[PDB]
C-alpha cells in the first residue's frame, strides 16, 4: 500500500511502462528499474 | 456473588444470589467526569488518523463507551483520578480501569455495576 | 468510511493501522476491494447505502452507531468505527466488568 | 522527549512554533520553570503550577500557522509551520 | 533550569487559524509559496487554491483530459472543522530567550477537495436539511477574496 | 508424515515478494530449502511449479517459471478479470495457502511411538494408498468414511469398536 501524494487513494500499478497511475487524477511516478521490494517473510514451524 | 448459592436443575449457575459486602451502583451526571478529564489531559477531532495507533503512548480514554480524547500517560490519568475520586471530588462510585493489550483506558459512570468496599 | 465524510483511502488506513505489520493486511482486503470498483466519491458511495437500506443517509447513518454522538461533523463517529476494526485486526462474553 | 525540545529550542537559536493545550481556567508575563529531572512547572498566573509535559505525536502531519486578515480587506499569511504540541495541567 | 518567562503577547491572535494537513507527511512536504488561486471562508475555511499539478511526472495527459473540469489543475481544500471549542488551544512563537501566548481562533482541517468527481457524476445526469444554515451564509462562502503572502510578523 | 499430511507453500519458504521490472510485475519466492531438507518431505521447485498449476489459481499455463538453482519459483502475471495489477494483489494471497505437497484435506499428522501416526483429517483412502502405511491396517473413527471408503463391513466394526473404545 503506496499512497497518492495529492488525493490519498492507495497504489496501482498499470503494467505500461512502469508507473504508478491511480484511478484519480494521474500522478504516475514512472518508477525506473529502482526494483521494488516486498518480502513479507512467512512463518515456517518445523517438527 | 456468592459462588455456592445457586439452584440446582434447569437454574445451576443462572440464578445467583448477591454477596454481603456488595453495592449496586446508580446513575450520576457526566459532567465532572469530562470536566476533569479534559484538564488531566485528553485530546480528539484534531489529532492526525496516525496517532491513535500501535505506539504505546496512546492510551485512549472511554467514558461509559463513548471516546473522550487520548492521553500519552495512562498512569497519570489512572492515579491524579484514583487521588481525586479518593479525596471526594469525583462520585465515590465511578472507576478509572486500564486495559494494556489494547490501549484503552475505561472511565465508567454506568450506573447498575456491581461495587464493592477494600481498605 | 467513504460515506462518513473520509472520503480519501490515505485517511483510512492512517485510522486503521499507521503501524503496518498486521493493518497491512487490511489493504489488499477492502480499499482494494474498494477500489477494484471505479467508486471513490462519498457523495456516489452514500448512493450504495442509499439503495440497500430498506443524500436520504446523512440522516440514517444517525441510526448507526448511535451513541457517539454527531451535528454532521462525523469525526467522532469515524474513530469509534476505527477502532472497531483496529480490534478485529489485532485479533470475554462471561465476565463481571 | 518532554523537556528535549527545550533543549532542542537551546541547541538551535531559530524560533519554533509550538502547540498549547492550557487547561480550561478563565482570567480570574507567565513564568515556566524546568525542575531538575526533566519535570517542566509552568509557575502561572494566580501562581499555581500547572505541569505541562509531553503531547500526542506531531510532525506525523503538516500542521501550518496562519494569521487570517480577512484578505478581502487583508492577507492570509501562514506565519510557521508546527512543532511537538504541549498540553498544560493543573497539579493536585 | 530553564526559567524561560511566558509573555502572555496581545499581539492580535484573533488571526490566528491553525491549520491542519492529515495530507502530507510522506516526506516534509511543504505546501509551497508559488501557488496562487487562492480562495478560503471565514467558517469552514474551504481553502481553494492553485496546487497545480507537476509536469515532470509525465504528462498524465490522456487521462486528465479525460477529466472534464480542470480549468494549471486545482487541487482544492475543504476545510473539515474541529471548533466546538476554541481556545482550549493557544501556544505560539517561542525562543530560547522568550515565549510569546497568542490564543488561537478555530483549528481546521485542510483534506483535499475532489469536486471532480463529484461534478463528473453530474454531468453524466445531464447526459443535509438546513445544509447552508439559515441565512445560506451569503456571505461566509463568499468571503474568498486571498492572498497567502511571505512576511516576517513576530 | 511428510508424504501425507499438508503443507502450504507458505510453510515452507523465504522471503517471498513481488518485483518490479520494466513493463511488469513478477511475484516472487524464496523457498526455504533448508526447512524442504529437515522436514522430511520431497518437494522441488519443479514440484511446486507443477503444483503452483492446476492449483485454482488461474495460473493454469507455464505462465509460472523456475529460475535459481530449483530454490525459487516466479509467477507473472495472469490473463484477464483486471489482469494489471489486481490481480497480482490477488496472487499474494492466494499463492502462499496452496498446498505443495500431501493429502490437502488432512489437518495435520503426529507421530506416536514401534512407530505408528495418528493423522487430524478424514481423506482416508488418499492415506491409505500413501507409499510407507500398510493400508491394511489402517482404522478410522469417522463410521462414514469408512463406509465410503472400505465397504459396509467394515463400517460395522468401527461402529462396534468405536462404541466399545469409547465406553
Ligand atoms: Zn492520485
Amino acid at each position: 500500500l503506496l499512497f497518492c501524494p495529492g488525493c490519498g487513494n492507495g497504489l496501482i500499478v498499470e503494467e505500461g511502462q512502469r508507473c504508478h497511475r491511480f484511478s484519480c487524477n494521474t500522478c504516475p511516478y514512472v518508477h525506473n528499474i529502482t526494483r521494488k521490494v516486498t518480502n513479507r517473510k512467512y512463518p515456517k514451524l518445523k517438527e | 456473588l456468592c459462588p455456592s448459592d445457586t439452584p440446582e436443575g434447569e437454574a445451576c449457575g443462572l440464578v445467583k444470589n448477591l454477596a454481603l459486602m456488595t453495592h449496586i451502583t446508580t446513575d450520576m451526571e457526566d459532567g465532572p467526569i469530562v470536566k476533569l478529564a479534559s484538564n488531566l489531559g485528553v485530546e480528539d477531532v484534531n489529532l492526525l488518523c496516525g496517532e491513535e495507533l500501535s505506539y504505546p503512548n496512546v492510551f485512549l480514554v472511554f467514558l461509559n463507551g463513548n471516546i473522550l480524547g487520548v492521553i500519552r500517560d495512562h498512569k497519570k490519568l489512572v492515579n491524579t483520578f484514583r487521588l481525586m475520586r479518593r479525596a471526594g471530588y469525583i462520585n465515590e462510585f465511578v472507576s478509572i480501569s486500564t486495559n494494556l493489550t489494547d490501549r484503552c483506558v475505561y472511565i465508567s459512570s454506568d450506573g447498575g455495576r456491581l461495587c464493592r468496599p477494600y481498605i | 468510511f467513504k460515506a462518513m465524510g473520509v472520503e480519501s483511502d490515505q485517511e483510512i488506513v492512517q485510522m486503521i493501522g499507521t503501524e503496518e505489520h498486521v493493518m497491512a493486511a487490511f489493504g489488499p482486503s477492502l480499499e482494494e476491494c474498494q477500489k477494484a470498483q471505479i467508486f471513490t466519491q462519498m457523495q456516489a458511495l452514500k448512493y450504495i447505502g442509499n439503495k440497500v437500506r430498506r443524500a436520504r443517509e446523512l440522516l440514517a447513518s444517525t441510526i448507526l452507531t448511535h451513541v457517539p454522538v454527531k451535528e454532521f461533523n462525523f469525526r467522532a463517529k469515524c474513530i469509534y468505527t476505527a477502532v472497531m476494526v483496529r480490534r478485529v485486526i489485532l485479533a470475554d462474553r462471561d465476565y463481571y466488568g | 522527549s518532554v523537556a528535549e525540545l527545550l533543549r532542542e529550542l537551546s541547541l538551535t537559536k531559530e524560533e519554533e512554533l509550538l502547540f498549547l493545550q492550557l487547561p480550561d481556567t478563565l482570567p480570574g508575563v507567565g513564568k515556566l520553570l524546568i525542575r531538575k529531572s526533566g519535570r517542566v512547572q509552568l509557575l502561572l498566573g494566580k501562581v499555581t503550577l500547572d505541569v505541562t509535559m509531553g503531547t500526542a505525536c506531531s510532525f506525523l502531519q503538516e500542521l501550518v500557522s496562519v494569521g487570517l486578515g480577512d484578505s478581502r480587506t487583508g492577507e492570509m499569511t501562514v506565519l510557521g509551520h508546527v512543532k511537538h504540541k504541549l498540553v498544560c495541567s493543573p497539579d493536585f | 533550569v530553564q526559567e524561560i518567562d511566558v509573555y502572555l503577547a496581545k499581539s492580535l491572535a484573533e488571526k490566528l487559524y491553525l491549520f491542519q494537513y492529515p495530507v502530507r507527511p510522506a516526506s516534509m512536504t511543504y505546501d509551497d509559496i508559488p501557488h496562487l488561486s487562492a480562495k478560503i471562508k471565514p467558517k469552514q475555511q474551504k481553502v481553494e487554491l492553485e496546487m497545480a499539478i507537476d509536469t515532470l511526472n509525465p504528462n498524465y495527459c490522456r487521462s486528465k483530459g479525460e477529466q472534464i473540469a480542470l480549468n494549471m489543475d486545482k487541487q482544492t481544500f475543504c476545510s473539515s472543522q474541529t471548533t466546538s471549542n476554541t481556545s482550549r488551544y493557544a501556544a505560539a512563537l517561542y525562543r530560547q530567550g522568550e515565549l510569546h501566548l497568542t490564543p488561537l481562533h478555530g483549528i481546521l482541517q485542510l483534506r483535499p477537495s475532489f469536486s471532480y468527481l463529484d461534478k463528473a457524476d453530474a454531468k453524466h445526469r445531464e447526459r443535509r436539511r438546513v445544509q447552508s444554515y439559515e441565512f445560506l451564509q451569503k456571505k461566509h462562502a463568499e468571503e474568498p477574496w486571498v492572498h497567502l503572502h511571505y512576511y516576517g510578523l513576530r | 508424515k511428510g508424504r501425507i499430511e499438508k503443507t502450504l507453500l507458505g510453510e515452507i519458504s523465504e522471503y517471498i515478494e513481488e518485483v518490479f521490472l520494466p513493463d511488469d510485475c513478477f511475484i516472487l519466492v524464496k523457498l526455504s530449502l533448508e526447512r524442504i531438507r529437515l522436514l522430511r518431505l520431497e518437494v522441488n521447485a519443479e514440484t511446486v511449479r507443477y503444483s503452483i498449476c492446476t492449483s485454482k489459481l488461474r495460473v493454469k499455463p507455464g505462465d509460472v517459471a523456475v529460475h535459481g538453482e530449483a530454490v525459487v519459483c516466479v509467477t507473472p502475471r495472469e490473463n484477464s478479470k483486471s489482469s494489471m495489477y489486481y490481480v497480482l494483489q490477488f496472487l499474494k494471497e492466494d499463492l502462499p495457502k496452496v498446498v505443495v505437497q500431501g493429502i490437502p484435506e488432512v489437518s495435520r499428522a503426529v507421530i506416536h511411538i514401534k512407530y505408528k501416526l495418528l493423522v487430524e483429517g478424514d481423506n482416508l483412502r488418499a492415506v491409505m494408498a500413501t507409499h510407507g502405511v500398510k493400508g491394511t491396517r489402517t482404522t478410522s473413527n469417522n463410521t462414514y468414511e469408512v463406509e465410503k471408503t472400505l465397504g459396509i463391513e467394515a463400517a460395522r466394526t468401527t461402529i462396534i469398536n468405536e462404541i466399545q473404545y469409547t465406553m
